[PDB]
């Protein structure tokens, strides 16, 4: 009732199971302890004393009837049980805050993490966290300011433990506020920030490796076959674009599941239950959970990355014996495209 | 309590402000009108520290309804350029608000007053300022450098600074707080104006750069031609080995240090 | 601390001096309303 | 980064003032330019954001001769539109040369939009191959921007004109154009005045008044080509992300249009996205292929289905293309906006690379050649002989365009590895 941690001295915290009333039973006391939790973190206040007022009562009567007990507890859960509920769905925001988190996490947003790479790349050098770390969450607030969302936004915070390899998110939700996030739960998330900056970065190199329409061919005939790339570009193009439709659907399908579950039931444990599939699911089903796919996937982006820096370097057309690096690209890349035929297997 | 006592009985917004404006902070016109008179030549003593001529010019200068507790009257202190400090001005706070201005801070607050009147008077000493042809160019070369300084520290760290501290300190609420943000606020503008830290490494560059400008304002009076100055090209050697020493301090700054204030001004656009 | 109406620098402490157990949340307001 | 729209030409004038009347109904904008009262969307890349919510377009609006424009400004929409950007021959010699004297003002236009920007895209050129003064000035212009901005892409909603062949040099006209775009323009996509008119007498009785009409159709697929950028998605946030795909090989970069629900004015996605592959909705007029297919939906779609979707339509291979490119066709989801009619809930869109425009470019040629020799209309005005006596970039657009004809078949052949 007004939520009191260590009541007594010994014989957050949960079930001591040894000291049980035997006539209590454990079904019972898992009640008991959640009502205990939600307190930490209501209308409660408002209906306290009726409540403690029951609780005298069976104080009252002189042998005790787990069946008035029962009805005593599950009064308390109706308004307990279903009442952190109430505080998380409606007084916390949890539906709202989980917009932001896909927002501003898993790249949900196009805005903020694609002008943010556009006025950050030159962070490509590895970092001793030196100057780095300071200018990176410098561009993120700066990439912010460029169209508005501008409320609050003091928490989202990015850090570095190879420029663009470690940008770490961290996000400030309190314990008292939000039970649901946890550090794991988090650091999951995180692995998975992670892997989806890594695809956006790679697709923004191709899309601006689409420079020979831009420059290069454009107003000049130069040479056809005598010096091109062969315009692999965009079948390297294609094999990460259709990653990305891979991440798109599992996303927004389990998303959806996920909001709409939440709209449903009532019950803080089974929303519980219900993001922890979210998240679950997300891992497998994008192939993060570390897998032959995935090095094979990391290796396919690390080619992709070397024919950015190939193509990058050579301004006009001239074959400065690129021919060499491309022979070594190109039938890497037919070598591993033929290892993502495991999954058609 | 505090608050609107100290800010509606004893104003300490007002105070505060008055710190600021048209005070050891922010000169105004008022300051310009006490510092021309310090600086003229015309019957000036060796270094013109008569306390009564200093506290006359201040009350002359006084230029608003509260024309109190402001003497330019504290001892001046007893050098490679004339390089006069001391003018120590002292302002006397009554009970009330003394709480948050202490006679601690009072050192901090002079700190910075005596570098913005040295600044001033470079600028003022090479305004002042109007091989003869030569002369003319050198002015120029200088007087750039002098004048970038200046806008950096005039308006770069003091002035945006002090605006959150004006905003920021509505917001507060309590005395000790309020004891803290305005520590903060005196430990930031006294850090990214170059007076803390590495001195041998940063400061005495700019001294020495600025005692340049000094002898070459004072070795030089208007109207005439025969300067018969062959120290021209020691001078100008000197200007241009320190200058590439300045920048090139500044931009050791990368690997280690204030980035954020120094790379600001380490673009001084060199040549 | 130069406003010392609470001298608190050699008022509580937690070996030198003492300070009571169900007071101790509400310290630095019961000094600020003193200050004044 | 926020992108410019070049709008120039009687007809692209009046294209690209549907078009952004149009956005204004769409998003949460006023005749005047102010927010509505009554309204979530990326309005920062194409409308410019003012202190007092007017919300108005990086337009660039080109008159040459005005006599539309006049009416443009005597509209309600005036206000809305107001960068203050209006800076004063059916030949594309006259508009070229014509172009060539008020270059540096129009380009100093250009670049105080460029600079009140944050930053910049693209120049979206609501452009009219063989258009008179719309013509030979868009081509002059084109090879101006990309040299002041390198880096920076051109992208062409040209309004090819096929009016089942008045204007006696459009062959000529249309010819030079398709040199500068072959060469000069990044990204075009290819609307046809017959197709948007075929389609007129299809959904409707509109035979005479073909084009007033048919500028509603071009204002929605030019709408709904830019509104998974205008919305936010998960996919496809910048315009070069998408172009990318659309475009695998710099010459052949002319896009063909489609929409499932031509009479827009509920339906699966395994049925909308297969409409766009009936010849009907499409609105373009030895073996052929396409060369890469894109599909956005908007509208209430199901998640689950979409995938399945895809399986279905290479199920019933409805498209049959074996291009050098390897780039299957794509499910693209985007929002459909509120306020306005959400008649046919479900709408979609196509846009693809297809070597059938090869044959439109033919047709043009063919008449070009075919006028060529009879030599019936050199023009030969003093501005044409003057500008040009050796009458010779024809033939060099003439040498280009086939190449592009050239490149396109070899695309269709197996062996585009090698010559194009």
């Amino acid at each position: 009732l007004h939520g009191l941690l260590l009541d007594q001295h010994e014989e957050q915290f949960s079930l001591r199971v040894e000291i049980l009333p035997s006539y209590i039973p454990v079904r019972v006391a898992e009640k008991i302890l959640f009502v205990g939790e939600s307190v930490q973190m209501s209308i409660l206040k408002n209906q306290e004393d009726t409540f403690a007022a029951e609780l005298h009562r069976l104080k009252q009567q002189p042998l005790f009837s787990l069946v008035d007990f029962e009805q005593v507890v599950d009064r308390i859960r109706s308004t307990v049980a279903e009442h952190l509920w109430k505080l998380m769905v409606e007084e916390s925001d949890l539906l709202g805050q989980l917009k932001i988190i896909k927002d501003f996490y898993l790249l949900g947003r196009g805005e903020l993490f694609q002008a943010f790479i556009d006025t950050a790349q030159h962070m490509l050098k590895t970092p001793p966290t030196a100057v780095t770390e300071h200018d990176v969450n410098v561009a993120f607030q700066q990439s912010a300011h460029k169209v508005l969302l501008d409320d609050d936004n003091l928490l989202p915070l990015l850090h570095l433990t190879s420029g663009w390899a470690a940008l770490g998110l961290s996000y400030k939700v309190q314990w008292p506020l939000h039970i649901l996030f946890t550090p794991a739960v988090l650091e999951k998330y995180n692995v998975v920030f992670k892997y989806l900056l890594s695809v956006r970065r790679v697709q923004a190199e191709l899309q601006h490796c689409w420079a020979l329409q831009m420059q290069r061919k454009h107003l000049k005939s130069n040479q056809t076959d005598a010096i091109k790339w062969r315009l692999r570009n965009h079948m390297a193009f294609l094999v990460d674009n259709l990653q990305y439709y891979l991440q798109v659907d599992v996303l927004e399908s389990q998303f959806s599941q996920l909001l709409h579950q939440i709209n449903s039931t009532r019950d803080f444990e089974s929303i519980r239950l219900a993001h922890d599939h979210f998240l679950s699911n997300l891992l497998a089903q994008s192939f993060i959970l570390l897998k032959p796919v995935f090095h094979c996937l990391n290796e396919i982006l690390d080619l992709c990355h070397s024919f950015c820096s190939l193509v990058s370097q050579n301004l006009g057309p001239l074959d400065e014996r690129g021919a060499a690096q491309l022979s070594i690209l190109v039938k890497g890349f037919s070598r591993q495209s033929s290892l993502l035929f495991k999954i058609l297997s | 309590n505090l608050m609107q006592t100290l800010k509606k009985d004893y104003r300490l917004v007002e105070y505060l402000q008055a710190m600021r404006n048209f005070f050891l902070m922010e000169g105004g016109d008022t300051m310009y009108d006490f510092y021309t008179s310090i600086f003229d030549k015309i019957r000036e003593k060796e270094t013109w520290q008569n306390v009564s001529f200093l506290n006359v010019q201040l009350q002359e200068a006084v230029g608003q309804r509260y024309p109190e507790d402001s003497s330019r009257l504290s001892i001046s202190f007893e050098l490679p350029v004339h390089i006069l400090d001391g003018l120590t001005l002292s302002y006397k706070v009554p009970w009330p608000v003394d709480i948050v201005i202490s006679l601690e801070c009072q050192k901090i607050y002079n700190q910075v007053f005596l570098l913005l009147l040295q600044i001033k008077w470079a600028k003022y000493s090479l305004d002042v300022l109007l091989q003869i042809h030569r002369m003319f160019l050198l002015r120029v070369k200088l007087m750039h450098f002098v004048n970038s300084l200046h806008n950096y520290i005039m308006t770069r760290i003091l002035h945006s600074t002090g605006l959150e501290f004006q905003h920021q300190v509505e917001e507060a609420k309590d005395l000790d707080q309020l004891i803290k943000i305005h520590y903060r606020y005196l430990s930031t503008i006294h850090d990214r104006c170059l007076l803390r830290e590495k001195v041998s490494f940063v400061k005495e560059a700019i001294m020495k750069v600025l005692n340049l400008a000094l002898m070459f304002a004072d070795g030089w009076q208007a109207g005439l031609g025969t300067w018969r100055m062959e120290s021209i090209e020691k001078m100008e050697s000197d200007f241009k080995n320190c200058h590439m020493f300045l920048v090139t301090i500044l931009n050791k700054a990368v690997c280690r240090g204030s980035f954020p204030h120094l790379e600001s001004l380490a673009l001084s656009l060199m040549a | 601390n130069a406003s010392a109406s609470s001298g608190s620098d050699q008022g509580p402490s937690s070996r030198q001096h003492t300070m009571v157990s169900f007071l101790k949340p509400v310290l630095k307001q019961i000094i600020m309303a003193g200050k004044s | 980064r926020e992108i410019i729209t070049l709008q120039l030409g009687q007809c692209g004038n009046q294209i690209g003032f549907e078009f952004w009347k149009q956005l204004c109904a769409e998003h949460g904008i006023s005749p005047e330019g102010i927010v509505e009262e009554f309204a979530t969307d990326r309005k920062d890349v194409f409308f410019y954001q003012a202190d007092d919510e007017h919300y108005i377009p990086r337009a660039v609006l080109l008159d040459l001769e005005p006599r539309v424009i006049h009416s443009i400004l005597n509209s309600p929409y005036a206000k809305l539109y107001n960068p203050e950007n209006i800076y004063l021959g059916n030949n594309w010699a006259s508009g070229f040369s014509q172009g060539e004297k008020i270059h540096e003002d129009i380009f100093d236009i250009i670049d105080r939009e460029a600079d009140g920007s944050d930053s910049l895209e693209g120049f979206v050129l609501c452009h009219s191959i063989a258009g008179g003064t719309g013509s030979g000035l868009g081509s002059y212009l084109l090879e101006r921007l990309n040299d002041r901005y390198p880096k920076k892409l051109v992208q062409t909603y040209s309004v090819f004109p096929n009016q089942d062949e008045d204007v006696v040099v459009q062959p000529y006209n249309s010819l030079l154009t398709l040199k500068r775009l072959t060469q000069n323009a990044d990204c075009v996509v290819v609307l046809d005045n017959t197709a948007l008119n075929r389609i007129a007498t299809d959904r409707l009785h509109i035979q005479n008044p073909s084009f007033s009409q048919i500028n509603q159709l071009v204002s929605t697929i030019m709408s709904a080509s830019t509104t998974t950028l205008r919305y936010p998605g998960y996919m496809n946030n910048d315009l070069i992300g998408l172009i990318a795909s659309l475009i695998p090989t710099p010459r052949l970069h002319f896009l063909m249009t489609g929409y499932t629900p031509l009479t827009t004015d509920k339906t699966t996605v395994l049925d909308v996205m297969r409409r766009l592959l009936q010849p009907k909705n499409v609105m373009v007029s030895t073996n052929h292929c396409y060369i890469a297919i894109l599909n956005i939906i908007q509208g209430e779609v199901d998640p689950t289905q979409v995938h399945k979707s895809l399986q279905r339509i290479r199920e019933r291979k409805l498209a049959n293309f074996i291009p050098w490119g390897p780039a299957s066709i794509q499910v693209a989801l985007s929002r459909k906006s509120p306020y306005l009619p959400s008649a046919h809930r479900v709408s979609g869109l196509m846009m693809a690379n297809h070597t059938s425009i090869s044959s439109l470019f033919e047709r043009t040629c063919r008449q070009y050649d075919k006028l060529r020799k009879r030599e019936a209309f050199l023009e030969q005005f003093r501005k044409e002989d003057m500008f040009k006596d050796n009458f010779d970039e024809m033939d060099t657009s003439r040498e280009i365009v086939q190449q592009l004809i050239d490149e396109y078949h070899a695309a269709t052949r197996p062996d585009y590895i090698s010559w194009g």
